[PDB]
RNA sequence: AGCUCAACGAGAACAGAAAUCUCGUGUGGAACAGAAGGGUAAAAGCUCGUUUGAUUCUGAUUUCCAGUACGAAUACGAACC
RNA sequence: ACAAAGGGUGUUGGUCGAUUAAGACAGC
RNA sequence: UCAGGAUAGCUGGAGCUCGCGUGCGAGUUCUAUCGGGUAAAGCCAAUGAUUAGAGGCAUCGGGGGCGCAACGCCCUCGACCUAUUCUCAAACUUUAAAUAGGUAGGACGGUGCGGCUGCUUUGUUGAGCCGCACCACGGAAUCAAGAGCUCCAAGUGGGCC
RNA sequence: GGAUGCGAUCAUACCAGCACUAACGCACCGGAUCCCAUCAGAACUCCGAAGUUAAGCGUGCUUGGGCGAGAGUAGUACUAGGAUGGGUGACCCCCUGGGAAGUCCUCGUGUUGCAUCCC
């Protein structure tokens, strides 16, 4: 409405991948969705029912409801000077389980194990990971050195493959 | 000349269908509609009653779908029926009924629900549905016909009736059982029982031996060799049903796998051998 | 692995008789009756696909009829048609897919008594030759292509016609 | 009738080719792009000269036609009508619009006025292949054609054999090894792929160059 | 007399004067819009808890 | 972005100085404001003074 | 539920560029009311069978957006088909 | 709070060629 | 309705709830994960546009010669097929950046038992929720002249570089 | 080492031309009384086991096409940020960073889950 249809400017967004049209693989319908799961919204152009608005395409949200064929997703949306947690319902064909938190549980388990080991030996440690820092000094074995010099200019080589 | 159709661009733009569709074995619309489960039921699996008819065998199995692939809860083959006394007509309506009953008994034994749900030991031709018990609901499975045509009197519906009599809850109607009349929207129980007991085969046998004895022999050589007459088919099928009900547990083969497997197919040539053959061919071509 | 296998025998799969009359009405009904009495089965009418003013036909006008015959009846009809043709066929009458056909101007030559009201009707004869195993391409489940070595070729069809009917093929 | 070329010299708009959206476009002034002995074999004209653009700008079809005519005329006068092959290497596919002067700038979107070519820096404008004995004539013909174009151009002597993509030494080496199939003015290089039976005796090679 | 038609100039600065505000997420979120059958069962379970 | 990074580095006035531990995160932050600052490796004498 | 379209190749009296019929190839180059863009091949296209979910009740959400209304659409619930 | 294409045997550096102590170019 | 008004945004005043580095935060980076079709590129990939030659082909093109004709013969130009080739696209595209967009990095966590249901399952099979017991060095960097909430209201709604 | 039934991934799996396969299977295959189905027992449906591995299915080969990976194209095209940078302009050098795509060349031609059976 108001000068723009629901699917305006979706020629590329809602189109299917090259040589990937037709029947949908069964893995899409065999997935399990539960409350609190993070999902990625990817519109399947062949499924016209339960289609999210184009804005939510390419955005990640959290599952808050589970119906027979669709799943409720809460997606942040910036409107002027605030963020709105807009709740939508989307069919499972248009949604994929997100990997944005795949390493969290593993890291927590390893941190707990390390903390328990440190407590056993009576030491205090920090399990926080750190950004890559400066490397220490080291010795590099001498080898044959190849000299690099600027190339004399030749106009005939200005074209790819030569003039 | 004529322009080439299978051009390079044609192959470049070509999208292959799913492998099971290219082989023409799986209908993915029906498969998807059969397996898709309500998401608010989570990891609850939908078992389906798969029945397939080969040229000389009947395959029946209960399957559940997973990402790694379908999982078989139980299976039953018509080639196992000779252990129960059925040696001929393994691909007819009665064989389908026996296979369905055997699979139902086997799966109920696997789930330890055989005692609670017994069905009707007698075949009968009337529409039947196992009555739910108080302890638990009957095991539920959905029929998976496949690519066959779902006509009235199809063997798949005979297997469905066998499974229903076994004590399995399979959603169904009575419009496709053998004996159902198109003109009158009713099921003829007598005709259904006749088909379940192979009486149509017996009638064909009698007609053939009355009219064309040589064709009767050419058509029922195996029946004659096994010494089964038209009148003895019903009692034989009753005995087969009784034997199936008495002991439905699948037998375990006593054969031992060979220590080494002999190869009977050609192996892919190595890079060196291929290059040697190419060199020989190129030398032969140039030396001309 | 040899060509003497009994499964490689060439047989007439079917014979299709086609009558294409531009107009629809009494003439079409008479042609359909002629086909029914010649083949013994009820023919099937064919509707026009496009509209051609010069031909005088209109879309969905039933401008033709045809029937498909298999078995001994097809063989007898083919024998009668070849007798009308004097067992003479042109080399071009054979297609590259192991099929051949011909045409006749008067159906009276096939054994039908002349009727002034009915008139005179010609017919189209086409014979499809196949070997056992062609079902793999017609069945619903596991549809597959017939091996090109097992397919009937133009040479195979010409040789079969020459041998069975003692026919002569002309180049012209 | 026609505005001065300075009005459309600079590339300021997106490409506007003739299509179903843009109709009523006049035909280009230049319709012939190859003149001279265009049927000469690839092995007869090893020398090649390029008139290379050094500016990003629009070149009108009229300018291309005039440059081609001048170059062809001088080449025919100097070296002869069968001693060279001239190929215009730029096609004008951009439609220029004009807002003919309802009142004012209301509804100003103009109608097609002409066609021009969008030329990048270092893009070849004209190519001439001939024998080594006509190199100076070719250079002077390109110099004469220079004055018909706007902007700055440069004459560059190619190191390739004729209009092919092979350098003269590489082309000679490939021909000596029997790896070149003449294809009109083009030359095809023999590889080590494809069906083996498709190769004639001596034309099959184990490894590519 | 014509005037300007539209522009987003200065709007992001206005939004950032006090934004971008993220509402605080509470431990328990509202159940409005969820499957009514599941909510009914949850209410009964809580009642009999 | 430049202003925000400069606040995060605590450089709010021209010719203000601060130490910064070398890190991929900190180095990438400093890369964005490079035109507005100059930096190097301080001496022991420099730090002490 | 069944079938596969446009087009092309080779064949069949009138019949030819174009009537109907046979085989082969055929990733959609057809069709799907209309503008265009997406989407669809044991189908969303063509044929046939049975039908009226173009039904009843209010709520929730999306698009517009002030996070008002209308229009349109989507996902559940409660009934009857 | 402008200047172009074309030019200069004004002068200043570079690039590629040709002739030359079996003697380079101009005049006798 | 177009020189106006209301409405949201921007602003003042009034505060209130808390907090003191243990921080419910950030117009910034890091790490891990997602979406994209612009720049570029491509036509030797679909659609569309476009130059040139090279090699072959016809009972079915316009011509010349040998011929009464010939489904007779030899060549020229055209169509046709094959492998190449110059140059192109806001409303073309296989491929496809940079910048920018979304999500997550614990005290609202984890583990083990027990319990509730009229929902769900063939099945205390699941799904949520609720109690008990234990662990949880604060779980990337930097900064944090602090964070959240509410009420009343002004002016503005011609911009320009 | 395979086949079959049901699949996952959905071409490294597709297309074309050649060659091969023990056993069980899968098939081709023989009929039309019955259920069922058409112009056509071709297809579909039902009842069978005389014959054949001829075809399908499976495996292998092709200096094959396609497809997938790498190298290269190329630090090229493009691009974020800077300059009281060059230039009449068009455009472009340099500084702090990111960084593609045809052509050409090399390699590869499926991997797998559950159940039954043969070896
Ligand atoms: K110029
Ligand atoms: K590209
Ligand atoms: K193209
Ligand atoms: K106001
Ligand atoms: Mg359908
Ligand atoms: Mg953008
Ligand atoms: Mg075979
Ligand atoms: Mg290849």
């Amino acid at each position: 409405p108001a000068g723009h249809g629901l699917r305006s400017r979706t020629r590329d967004s809602f189109s299917r991948a090259f040589r990937k049209k037709g029947t949908i693989p069964l893995s899409t319908y065999l997935r399990i969705f539960k409350i609190g799961d993070y999902v990625d919204i990817k519109v399947n152009g062949a499924i016209h029912k339960g289609m999210p608005h184009k804005f939510y395409h390419g955005r990640t949200g959290r599952v808050w409801n589970v119906t027979k064929r669709a799943v409720g997703v809460e997606v942040n949306k910036q409107v002027r000077n605030k963020i709105l947690r807009k709740r939508i319902h989307v069919r499972i064909e248009h949604v994929q389980l997100s990997r944005c938190t795949e390493e969290v549980k593993e890291r927590m388990k390893k941190n707990d194990q390390l903390k328990a080991e440190a407590k056993a030996r009576g030491e205090v440690i920090s399990t926080k990971r750190q950004p890559v820092g400066p490397k220490p000094g080291f010795m590099v074995e001498g080898a044959t050195l190849e000299t690099v010099t600027p190339i004399p200019y030749d106009v005939v080589n200005d074209l790819k493959g030569g003039y | 000349f004529i322009k080439v159709q299978k051009t390079r661009a044609y192959f470049k733009r070509f999208q292959v269908k799913f492998k099971r569709r290219r082989e023409g074995k799986t209908d993915y619309r029906a498969r998807n509609r059969l397996i898709n489960q309500d998401k608010n039921k989570y990891n609850t699996p939908k078992y389906r009653f798969v029945v397939r008819f080969t040229n000389k065998d009947i395959i029946a199995q209960i399957v559940s779908a997973s990402i790694a692939g379908d999982m078989i809860l139980a299976s039953a083959y018509a080639r196992e029926l000779p252990q129960y006394g059925l040696k001929v007509g393994l691909t007819n309506y009665a064989a389908a009924y026996c296979t369905g009953l055997l699979l139902a008994r086997r799966v109920l034994k696997k789930l330890e629900m055989d005692e609670e749900y017994q069905g009707n030991p007698e075949a009968s031709g009337e529409d039947y549905s196992v009555e739910p018990a108080e302890s638990r609901r009957p095991f539920r499975a959905l029929l998976d016909v496949g690519l066959i045509r779902t006509t009235t009197g199809n063997r798949v519906f005979g297997a469905l009736k066998g499974a229903l009599d076994g004590g399995l809850d399979i959603p169904h109607s009575e419009k496709r059982f053998a004996g159902f009349s198109k003109d009158s929207k009713q099921l003829d129980a007598d005709v259904h029982r006749k088909y379940i007991y192979g009486g149509h085969v017996a009638t064909y046998m009698k007609t053939l031996t009355e009219d064309e004895p040589e064709k009767y022999q050419s058509h029922f050589s195996e029946y004659i060799k096994q010494g089964l007459e038209a009148d003895d088919l019903e009692e034989m099928y009753k005995k087969v049903h009784a034997a199936i009900r008495a002991d439905p547990s699948p037998k375990k083969s006593e054969k031992q796998p060979p220590k080494q497997h002999k190869r009977y197919n050609l192996k892919k040539l190595t890079y060196e051998e291929r290059k040697a053959k190419l060199i020989e061919r190129l030398n032969a071509l140039n030396s001309a | 692995k040899k060509l003497s296998n009994p499964m490689r025998e060439i047989k007439v799969q079917k014979l299709v008789l086609n009558i294409s009359v531009g107009e629809s009405g009494d003439r079409l009904t008479r042609a359909a009756k002629v086909l029914e009495q010649l083949s013994g089965q009820s023919p099937v009418f064919s509707k026009a696909r496009y509209t051609v003013r010069s031909f005088g036909i209109r879309r969905n006008e039933k401008i033709a009829c045809y029937v498909t015959v298999r078995g001994e009846k097809a063989m007898q009809l083919l024998e009668s048609g070849l007798k009308v043709k004097e067992y003479e066929l042109l080399r071009r009458n054979f297609s590259e897919t192991g099929c051949f056909g011909f045409g006749i101007q008067e159906h009276i030559d096939l054994g039908i008594k002349y009727d002034p009201s009915t008139g005179i009707y010609g017919m189209d004869f086409y014979v499809v030759l196949e070997r056992p195993g062609y079902r793999v391409a017609r069945r619903r489940r596991c549809k597959a292509r017939v091996g090109i070595q097992h397919r009937v070729t133009k040479d195979d069809a010409m040789k079969w016609f020459q041998v069975k009917y003692e026919g002569v093929i002309l180049n012209k | 009738g026609r505005r001065p070329a300075r009005c459309y010299r600079q590339i300021k708009n997106k490409p506007y080719p003739k299509s179903r959206f843009c109709r009523g476009v006049p035909d280009p002034k230049i319709r012939i792009y190859d003149v001279g002995m265009k049927k000469k074999g690839v092995d007869e004209f090893p020398f090649c000269v390029h008139l290379v653009s050094w500016e990003k700008e629009n070149v009108s079809s009229e300018a291309l036609e005039a440059a081609r005519i001048a170059c062809n005329k001088y080449m025919t006068k100097s070296a002869g009508k069968d001693a060279f092959h001239l190929r215009v290497r730029v096609h004008p596919f951009h439609v220029l619009r004009i807002n003919k002067m309802q009142t004012g700038m209301r509804g100003a979107f103009g109608k097609p006025q002409g066609v021009c070519a969008r030329v990048a820096i270092g893009q070849v404008l004209l190519s001439v292949r001939c024998k080594d004995g006509n190199a100076n004539h070719a250079q002077e013909a390109l110099r004469r054609a220079k004055f018909k174009f706007p902007g700055r151009q440069k004459i560059i002597v190619s190191r390739k054999w004729g209009f092919t993509k092979f350098s003269r030494t590489d082309y000679l080496k490939y021909k000596s090894e029997n790896r070149i199939i003449p294809d009109g003015v083009n030359a095809k290089l023999l590889g080590c792929h494809g069906r083996l039976a498709a190769r004639q005796p001596g034309r099959a090679f184990l490894e590519a160059v | 007399a014509k005037s300007k038609n539209h522009t987003a100039h200065n709007q992001s600065y206005k939004a950032h004067r006090n934004g971008i505000k993220k509402p605080r997420k509470h431990r328990h979120s509202s159940t409005k819009g969820m499957d009514p059958k599941f909510l009914r069962n949850q209410r009964y379970a809580r009642k009999h808890n | 972005q430049t202003k925000k990074i400069l606040q995060l580095l605590r450089l709010r006035q021209i010719f203000n100085g601060v130490f910064l531990k070398v890190n991929k995160a900190t180095v990438n932050m400093l890369h964005r404001v490079e035109p507005y600052v100059t930096y190097g490796y301080p001496n022991l004498k420099s730090i002490r003074e």
